[PDB]
């Protein structure tokens, strides 16, 4: 199963997860990720993980405990990116809402806080509008 | 100028563009009785394209035998799409409308007025430039 | 057999290359031709005869070529891009993979190299070259940490994050103004990985929650998405799992189910319809995304209209739930809906979908101040826009003496955010060709089209208008459709002016001397505009 | 750039000779800088054809007519032969030339060795030879073309004697070949601001009128007015 | 004002690129730019190439016995080639 | 070298031979003799760190600088004053001229020369004396050598003028009768395309002296030889 | 023997692109082991095909498990053991090309190869090194068997 996962998603630049991995992830391939989630590549376990939110919201139910899991396999693994795609998706099988607590256990956060929140404090004179604010009409506009 | 002042006529012309489609396909019997025509034939009759669940024979795996010796030529059927080339079938035609003859043997497309008409650089120029006038007559006889 | 005869000899070979004394491996190569069984005193010979002294050379050359007035900083970046190359074409990844491994902090000459630019940009181009090298990883993200190759950006989430934040930084300093020519150049490193996709969309959704001008960056994300749906991706369950779709499990199924299609569906309509015409519906600004709206607008506007008329009131009433429900939240609390826009708003839209999809319409002429009363609607003012896109846009339009461009200047008039769009299309008609219409007769639509240009440049558009004409000037089109053009700006222009209505609109009129305002305006703008 | 890019074989990259052209014949070419020299002429004479090319078409069209098809022959020569271009090949660069240039002499259109006919030699195989050279540089044969030894020595003969055999014959009579060549599209010619075409035309051009039906000038520009409407 | 024997002259953009001003940038390729060309419907060439801002290299005319008498003998032979294929090519079909 | 206080191959010997410290001297030596700017200095130990020998960046520096120097003269040769130029190649000049001895910095004065049109004596007379010298010099200080030497410009017109002879003694006797070709049939620009008539005028340049001297060996040959 | 290939494939399209020849229909199928993508036109008449089916797909050299060659010439006399008889589908035809996403400097890793059934075109992109068995300008079999 890990060398097939490999072959399937060892395509080092397809970094977009390929479309019908939501039929590559059968429950029962999810089950065997966990046997062997470590021995493959950071790129393979990033295309893998990232490829649950391709999933229809019923399969990222039923699996859930398995993906939960795969994502705690990923918050102890040694990849960086590995780490924070695991600290996003903690939050998502369980309710497919992302954690957006990760200012914790990171430098690089925790600097986006300080720099991109006093620039973004400091860039408040004509605030520039979202694209759907052009539909908006005056009240809610304005509101 | 410079090209053939003669090529495939009426209903040659039309039958062969029928017969070159892809999914023209021809029992045993119909193609050995085809076979009989074909003046300079080798006596040697080549596997079929399909064997299982039948032994089944292309148009153009007969139309390879009546095309000469050995010539190499590209066109681009009537209907060939304009598009074709900058997608990523350039080798692969959905409608078999990219003419690619190779070693005297067709291997894909249809034919038509602008690859065995009159007009330079069709099939029949190709063949006579290489195969010589009596060979280029033995291909239209055998055509027809 | 013993190899030390083999090599003594290589040792030999070597000793008598010329300045080898120079060589740092040396000591082992004196050693190899001690202990083998040969003398200390030949080598001496074999270095010192072949011995010229080229550094010695080169020394008094700089010092030359210093001597002539030439500045030697050229000449040093010279030998130092030469070393670049050398180094280059000799590059090893192992050897500094070496490096890496002797000790985790590489020896200090290389912290010397990060203390000059050059060696960082050599340090950009390997680890471009060579993504894979764990001593180029840690300098590269030392760097960042003190132009990242795309992959080499996204390898490392330290890297890609530290690169991010002065990205979205930059693009908040640039504004509107510098977001177009900011944005690919990021957007493509975010959209180079799902990886880097979800985590920059999750980082742009922290940061929007911020009121103080997040919504900024919550634009910043839509650019970014759209890029990643024009590449052929999947940008639709992320974006959903960003909000709060998991709350309404079939609104988001049917939203998904769309976007991944990319085209509306009445089966979908009929759930999202009966679930807003109740009185529990989802949150109005959950279905505002803009992909759901350009497919409103592809499939109702279009040529055609290829729509039942039965589902017909429930794409409207969803559009004008979407655009004008106007909700009122207290600290993550609905207070309430307010349906009030909704019936005049649905209303107008159907008006125009009728007239746009009447095409029989000769009707335009009458239906013009239903059809400018509807317009004051921005929404429906878009519809109006995208149709006049897809009609005026489409062969052989011009067989007529026109009207779709008074629409165009009506959408100018009201709303100043359209400004964008419009000349976003009439820069388009201003490039296409044509070849049925007389040359005279192309000349006075693309004169009609510059009309329509100073229309909008009247609402205060000036800047990017006038930068479009400046470069089309130096970058092709006629100098008498420039000239009238400027002409028509000095029409109706009065003092005073600014600094940079000045800059983009006096360098273009130099370039011409033919014609009293123009001079008016020269006189003033030399003695205030300096 | 692309001229470059795609004519200009380049001997300082050693990986590109790895992938298309056998060890010893890379070692051979990177060792010693005369073959690298000659490599270098025959670029800088293509270089120059490209700049004549330039001055003879302006109008920058690539169809011409020429006495033999290089490109399919280059084809039949592959398929006879048989040849992978996913192999690296054999063919020495140098030998290219050198039968270039050898074939450049055997193929003769005016006989004679003086200045006045090898003046009107060069000339009358300008355009071919121009073509040759572009078309059977040595960056090409070993980069896409991929041509055996062999096959390459069976080219240059196969050309030679398809050019010999495309000489005019002595005996022909042109002239009355023109005539009813140019004769015959006027039997199907539809009679047509406007100017008169079809066969009255062409009757108004070989008749030679003193009074045309349709005199015009075809005037051009040069100033502002070249791009400005107005001034024009 | 103007030269005699031309009435009326009309003032166009070439829509195929053999009538653009074909030049080479400094990559080295064929850019084709629309320039103004007039065409007349008299023939007075002497004249009209002494006019200022008039294109003395380019400017030409459909008539043959004005450039026998203004240009040159092989100037007739190349402008009568033009013509001729002209002609020839303006239904479509080629001749060598 | 030792001219201009610069350590040779000498100094080296008399710091190697009698030296029970040829590892420090050397180790002085290597850092001492080095390129003398201080960015280079970081990277040296790097450069060599690879096992690449400092001598290929020597290498081609040295051809690309010294083919700098070449340009920069040829770029002064018609820059601004004639005296500030006519300075700095007198500078350079007998600079270089310790160096001329040496096989690589002798072309700079060779260029250097040909950038003036009248040097000091001295040198032009070592150019002369030193054989190697005369013949790897440039004809521009042999035309000053001829204005002031007027027996080497007899012995080089001697040799292209008994060519001369030869050709016109072979020209006359040419065995092939016909009435279309003989010694009388090329036309004067023909003639005039010779090699020894071409050097003789690069040898006069534009100097009125020269052409004096190559009259007065006409004369003495035309009259000596009693040969038109 | 010779089997220059072998896998199981599934279908995932029958016509995309729409109906163009009504008895031949242009699968598209994935391997569901190496992920080799592949474009193969099937006579769908004598042969149905359905979307979503199972197949052994076989690439080899010769019929006859040894290695022995007929140069494409027709013998149904030849009662010699037959390959072809473990499958249902079994074409003859000819690759045409092979092509790859190799550089100037470096080997492919992606190979397609083009081959002609007379006229019934298969694309066979996938792992360079299973597709090195494929030589251009070389007589092969095409073995298809469905797998319930």
């Amino acid at each position: 199963t890990g060398l097939w996962l490999h072959n399937k998603l060892g395509a080092t630049d397809e970094l977009w997860a390929p479309p019908s991995i939501a039929s590559l992830l059968t429950a029962a391939v999810i089950d065997n990720i966990r046997l062997c989630f470590h021995g493959l590549s950071s790129a393979v376990k990033l295309k893998l993980l990232l490829g649950t939110l391709h999933l229809p919201r019923r399969t990222v139910d039923e699996m859930k405990g398995a993906l939960m899991e795969i994502i705690q396999l990923a918050s102890l693994d040694s990849d960086p990116w590995v780490l924070m795609v695991a600290d996003i998706l903690k939050s998502f099988p369980d309710t497919g809402s992302l954690n957006l607590e990760l200012e914790e256990q990171n430098p690089n956060v925790q600097d986006i806080l300080g720099e991109l929140r006093e620039k973004v404090g400091e860039c408040e004179a004509s605030a520039m509008l979202p694209l759907e604010c052009q539909y908006l009409n005056k009240n809610a506009l304005t509101t | 100028s410079n090209r053939p002042v003669m090529g495939i006529v009426q209903d040659t012309l039309t039958a062969v563009r029928k017969f070159t489609k892809r999914d023209v396909f021809l029992e045993r019997g119909e193609v050995m009785n085809l076979l009989m025509f074909l003046s300079t034939w080798d006596g040697k009759v080549p596997q079929p394209a399909i064997l299982k669940p039948r032994p089944l024979w292309t148009g153009k795996q007969i139309f390879s035998l009546i095309i000469p010796g050995h010539i190499n030529c590209i066109r681009t059927h009537s209907t060939h799409p304009d598009d074709e080339d900058s997608g990523p079938y350039k080798h692969i035609s959905p409608g078999d409308t990219k003419v690619v003859v190779e070693n005297g043997e067709l291997i894909m497309g249809i034919l038509c007025k602008k690859s065995l008409g009159t007009s330079a650089g069709s099939l029949v120029h190709i063949s006579y430039l290489e195969m010589g006038h009596d060979i280029t007559r033995l291909f239209y006889s055998n055509i027809q | 057999g013993e190899d030390d005869a083999e090599v003594q000899q290589e040792c030999l070979h070597k000793f008598s290359t010329r300045d080898y004394i120079m060589e740092p491996s040396i000591f082992n190569t004196l050693k190899r031709y001690f202990q083998a069984g040969g003398s200390p005193e030949n080598v001496i010979q074999l270095l010192s005869e072949n011995y010229t002294a080229v550094a010695q050379t080169v020394n008094l050359l700089a010092e030359w070529l210093i001597q002539t007035g030439v500045e030697p900083v050229q000449v040093q970046e010279t030998v130092e891009n030469h070393l670049k190359s050398l180094l280059i074409k000799h590059f090893d990844p192992r050897k500094a993979d070496s490096i890496f491994t002797e000790e985790g902090e590489t020896p200090a000459w290389l912290e010397q190299m990060i203390a000059h630019t050059t060696w960082r940009d050599l340090f950009y181009k390997l680890a471009e070259a060579h993504p894979d090298c764990l001593m180029l990883n840690f300098t590269v993200k030392l760097i960042s940490d003190a132009i990242t190759s795309v992959s080499t950006a996204c390898q490392q989430l330290e890297v890609f994050s530290r690169v991010l934040r002065t990205s979205l930084a930059t693009i908040l300093d640039g504004g509107e103004e510098n977001l177009e020519k900011n944005l690919p150049e990021f957007a493509k490193m975010v959209c180079h990985g799902e990886h880097t996709y979800l985590f920059a969309q999750a980082m742009m959704s922290v940061l929007a929650q911020e009121e103080q001008g997040g919504s900024a960056v919550r634009r910043i994300a839509q650019e970014v998405q759209r890029f990643a749906q024009e590449k052929g991706h999947d940008a639709s369950q992320i974006t959903l799992a960003l909000g709060t779709a998991a709350s309404y499990p079939r609104a988001c199924q049917a939203l998904g189910a769309m976007l991944s299609k990319g085209a509306l569906n009445p089966a979908d309509i009929t759930v999202l319809f009966k679930m807003f015409t109740s009185m529990d519906p989802p949150p109005v600004e959950l279905i505002r995304v803009p992909a759901f709206l350009d497919l409103f607008m592809q499939s109702l506007f279009k040529p055609g209209a290829r729509i039942n008329q039965d589902h017909k009131h429930k794409y409207i009433h969803i559009l004008a739930y979407a655009a004008s429900v106007v909700e009122t939240w207290k600290k993550n609390k609905r207070v309430s809906i307010n349906k009030d826009e909704l019936k005049s708003t649905s209303k107008a839209v159907e008006t125009v979908h009728n007239l746009c999809c009447n095409e029989n319409a000769s009707e335009l002429v009458a239906e013009l101040s239903t059809l400018y009363q509807c317009i004051r609607f921005p929404v429906v003012a878009m519809g109006v826009l995208k149709w006049v896109d897809w009609t005026v846009s489409e062969p052989r339009y011009f067989q007529l003496q026109p009207v779709h461009l008074a629409l165009l200047d009506e959408i100018s008039t009201c709303h100043q955010l359209l400004h964008p769009q419009v000349l976003q299309l009439l820069v388009k008609l201003f490039e296409t060709e044509h070849s049925q219409l007389d040359v005279m007769e192309q000349l006075e639509l693309k004169k009609t089209l510059l009309d329509r240009m100073v229309h909008l440049l009247s609402r205060g558009y000036v800047l990017p208008v006038v930068s479009y004409i400046r470069k089309c000037l130096e970058k092709d089109t006629d100098i008498s459709l420039i000239r009238y053009f400027v002409t028509e700006v000095l029409d109706v222009i009065a003092p005073p002016y600014t600094s940079d209505f000045v800059q983009l609109f006096l360098p273009i009129l130099e370039n011409d001397s033919i014609a009293d305002p123009v001079t008016e305006f020269i006189a003033h703008c030399k003695s205030n505009f300096i | 750039k692309a001229f470059e890019k795609k004519f200009r074989f380049d001997y300082t990259n050693e990986r590109a000779l790895r992938r298309t052209l056998q060890e010893d014949l890379v070692k051979d070419v990177l060792s010693n800088a005369h073959i690298q020299n000659e490599l270098e002429r025959e670029f800088e004479r293509m270089r120059e054809d490209r700049e004549v090319l330039r001055v003879i078409f302006p109008t920058g069209d690539s169809k011409v007519v020429l006495p033999c098809n290089l490109l399919r022959m280059i084809w039949n020569a592959q398929k006879i032969f048989h040849i992978n271009p996913r192999l690296p090949s054999d063919l020495h660069p140098i030998k290219v030339v050198e039968g270039v240039k050898e074939l450049s002499k055997k193929l003769v259109i005016v006989n004679g060795d003086d200045p006045l006919s090898r003046q009107a030699q060069e000339n009358a195989t300008l355009l071919f030879n121009i073509h040759l050279r572009s078309t059977l540089c040595s960056r090409r044969m070993a980069e896409e073309f991929r041509l055996s030894g062999e096959a390459f020595d069976w080219l240059l003969g196969e050309i030679e004697s398809k050019f010999n055999q495309a000489i005019a014959h002595p005996g022909e009579m042109v002239g009355a070949l023109a005539a009813q060549s140019l004769g015959e599209p006027a039997t199907q010619m539809t009679l047509n601001k406007n100017v008169t075409l079809g066969v009255p035309r062409l009757k108004e051009l070989i008749n030679i009128s003193k009074k045309p039906k349709t005199p015009s000038l075809t005037v051009f520009l040069l100033g502002q007015s070249a791009r400005d409407a107005e001034r024009a | 004002q103007g030269i005699e024997q031309i009435s009326k002259v009309y003032m166009h953009l070439p829509q195929t690129d053999n009538k653009k001003k074909i030049i080479i940038t400094e990559d080295g390729e064929f850019k084709a730019l629309q320039e103004w060309i007039l065409e007349t419907d008299g023939v007075s060439l002497m004249r009209v190439l002494s006019e200022k801002d008039v294109d003395p290299v380019r400017t030409t005319s459909n008539d043959i016995v004005e450039i026998f008498t203004v240009l040159g003998i092989e100037a007739v032979r190349k402008a009568l080639e033009r013509e001729l294929y002209h002609v020839i090519s303006f239904d479509g079909s080629y001749v060598n | 070298l030792q001219d201009l206080g610069v350590a040779n191959g000498e100094d080296l010997k008399e710091t190697l031979t009698n030296c029970t410290e040829p590892l420090k001297a050397i180790e002085q030596f290597q850092t001492e003799n080095g390129v003398l700017l201080p960015s280079l200095q970081s990277a040296l130990p790097f450069l060599d760190l690879h096992g690449t020998p400092r001598l290929e960046f020597h290498q081609s520096v040295f051809d690309e600088l010294r083919d700098k120097l070449l340009e920069r003269v040829s770029a002064i040769a018609s820059e601004g004053k004639a005296e500030e130029r006519y300075k700095k190649l007198e500078d350079l000049l007998e600079k270089s001229f310790s160096l001329v001895k040496m096989p690589s910095l002798q072309p700079v004065v060779m260029c250097v020369m040909k950038h003036l049109p009248k040097v000091p004596e001295k040198k032009l007379k070592l150019v002369m004396a030193d054989k190697e010298l005369y013949r790897a010099c440039a004809v521009e200080v042999k035309r000053q050598i001829w204005q002031d030497n007027q027996a080497l410009f007899g012995d080089e017109v001697s040799p292209l003028l008994k060519q001369y002879i030869l050709e016109k003694e072979s020209a006359l006797f040419s065995t092939e009768l016909s009435v279309l070709h003989n010694f009388f049939s090329p036309s004067p620009k023909t003639r005039r395309q010779g090699e020894v008539v071409q050097r003789l005028t690069r040898m006069v340049g534009k100097n009125v002296k020269l052409y004096d001297m190559v009259l007065q060996f006409l004369r003495t040959l035309f009259l000596r030889t009693r040969n038109v | 023997a010779g089997i220059l290939f072998e896998d199981i494939f599934d279908v995932k399209d029958i016509d995309p692109e729409g109906k163009k020849f009504d008895r031949v229909s242009r699968l598209h199928c994935e391997s569901e082991s190496f992920k080799m993508d592949l474009i193969l036109d099937v006579n769908i008449q004598i042969y149905p095909v359905d979307l979503g089916d199972k197949f052994r797909l076989v690439i080899a050299s010769t019929l006859y498990e040894d290695g022995t060659l007929d140069d494409g010439e027709y013998n149904p006399t030849d009662d010699r053991p037959s390959r072809a008889d473990q499958f249902e589908y079994v074409m003859y035809g000819k690759v045409y090309r092979i092509e790859g996403d190799e550089t100037s400097t470096e080997a492919a890793t992606r190979l397609s190869a083009y081959v002609s059934y007379g006229g019934l075109l298969m694309r066979l992109q996938g792992d360079a090194n299973n597709l090195h068995g494929f030589e251009v300008d070389s007589r092969v079999y095409l073995l298809m068997k469905k797998l319930a």
